């Protein structure tokens, strides 16, 4: 594909607890972070051929001429990634966050906070 | 008396810190995490285009 972010906000992240996920989070901060900055690196793209010269003293130039017109029409594909299961992979330990602690905890300050007035009295 | 007022006075306020804590936790930690979890791939990805560019060129 090409980079892309979301969301990284690194002290909640590792938090997790799904715990077969959650190690992996407290690591994956140091291998994104890593990766963050060796992206920040590079150029993206190198120079433009100036054919006009290769042509010149590669004089077996229909070598160039061919690679130039190669080159003029080269659009590379772009790379390979499998991991937009990490999408879904979240949805599940992003219900765990919902459900199991959404609603428990809803529920339970209900009682309690509401239980702070009635024994406030 | 004062013994048992304060004995309930600290439960009840307990109670609502700790599972609303619970919740806003499990929220930031997560939605955070859905990021994160991008993040990861996709630097992946513009590595390789830059990558192509200079590796074609050479």
């Amino acid at each position: 594909r090409k980079l892309a972010l979301k969301t990284i906000d690194w002290v909640a992240f590792g938090e997790i607890i799904p715990r077969n996920q959650k190690a992996v989070a407290n690591s994956l901060k140091s291998w994104n972070e890593t990766l963050t900055s060796r992206l920040a690196t590079l150029p993206e793209k190198p120079p433009a051929i100036d054919w006009a010269y290769y042509k010149a003293n590669v004089a077996k130039a229909g070598l160039v001429d061919d690679f130039e017109k190669k080159f003029n029409a080269l659009k590379v594909p772009i790379p390979e990634d499998k991991y937009t299961a990490q999408v879904d992979a979240e949805e599940k330990e992003d219900v765990k966050s919902c459900a199991e602690f959404l609603t428990q905890s809803k529920t339970r300050i209900q009682e309690y906070e509401k239980e702070l007035e009635k024994m406030r009295n | 008396q004062l013994e048992e007022v304060k004995q309930a006075s600290i439960k009840q306020i307990q109670d609502a810190i700790d599972m609303e804590k619970s919740q806003q936790a499990l929220v930031q930690k997560r939605h955070y995490l859905f990021d994160v979890q991008r993040n990861n791939i996709a630097m992946a990805l513009e590595v390789t285009y830059r990558e192509r560019l200079h590796r074609v060129y050479r």
